[PDB]
């Protein structure tokens, strides 16, 4: 399958099938975070999706091709997460993005919280553009987990 | 072995669910990939 769309990434290396994912496919490309395949080789029905490029300070990579995902968080609208959390439906959340400060410079934030299985969920624009990947961040004061919006470059 | 399962389209849903605060929190991000609160 190469419809663009927002996919699980599955494993039975565990006991039955586990998703321990879930990424985007967008102009042939496959892209998620690395924590979630490690840089390994996935499958498509018949089909193997190779990786291409990934860096694990950046916690990302894609499969097929280069990254293509390039739109970005405007720093004032809301947003949509689009969960798709394991054996559970595909379902959009909409938020307002806080605000990671680094020493490098400002990322935006959702405060969300879901399964870790949820990793590589697309953040979304209000133009449907896919803005950065849920599933890397914090665990703050209150306890809550707050994800970094992790985009790539193009 | 990892496989893929095609789970919907990606848009944008006219009156979704709306939740989540917006915190302004200053972190670091390590050579791993993880990020850490700084305070
Ligand atoms: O602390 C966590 N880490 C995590 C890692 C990736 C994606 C989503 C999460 C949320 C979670 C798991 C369940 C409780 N909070
Ligand atoms: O806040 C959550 N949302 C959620 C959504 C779907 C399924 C399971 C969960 C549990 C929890 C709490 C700790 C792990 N994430």
């Amino acid at each position: 399958e190469t419809t663009d769309g927002v996919y699980r990434v599955m494993t039975r290396r565990l006991l039955g099938s586990t998703q321990v994912g879930v990424g985007v496919m967008q102009e042939g490309v496959f892209h998620t975070m690395w924590h979630v395949t490690k840089g390994a080789a996935l499958r498509s029905g018949e089909g193997r999706l190779d990786p291409y490029w990934g860096d694990v300070k950046q916690d990302l990579v894609s499969y097929c091709g280069p990254w293509k995902l390039d739109a970005a968080w405007d720093g004032l609208s809301e947003v949509q997460l689009l969960a798709v959390p394991p054996g559970e439906r595909a379902k959009n959340i909409q938020t307002l993005p806080g605000i990671f400060k680094t020493k490098d410079g400002d990322i935006g934030a959702v405060a969300l919280d879901y399964p870790a299985g949820t990793s590589g969920s697309p953040i979304l624009d209000k133009c449907g553009r896919v803005i950065g990947l849920y599933g890397n961040g914090v665990v703050i004061k209150n306890g809550s987990y707050v994800s970094a919006i992790t985009q790539g470059k193009r | 072995d990892m496989y893929i399962e095609r789970a919907g389209d990606i848009t944008w849903e006219k009156d979704a669910e709306v939740t989540g605060n917006s915190p302004r929190l200053d972190v670091a991000l390590d050579e791993s990939g993880d990020f850490s609160l700084v305070e």
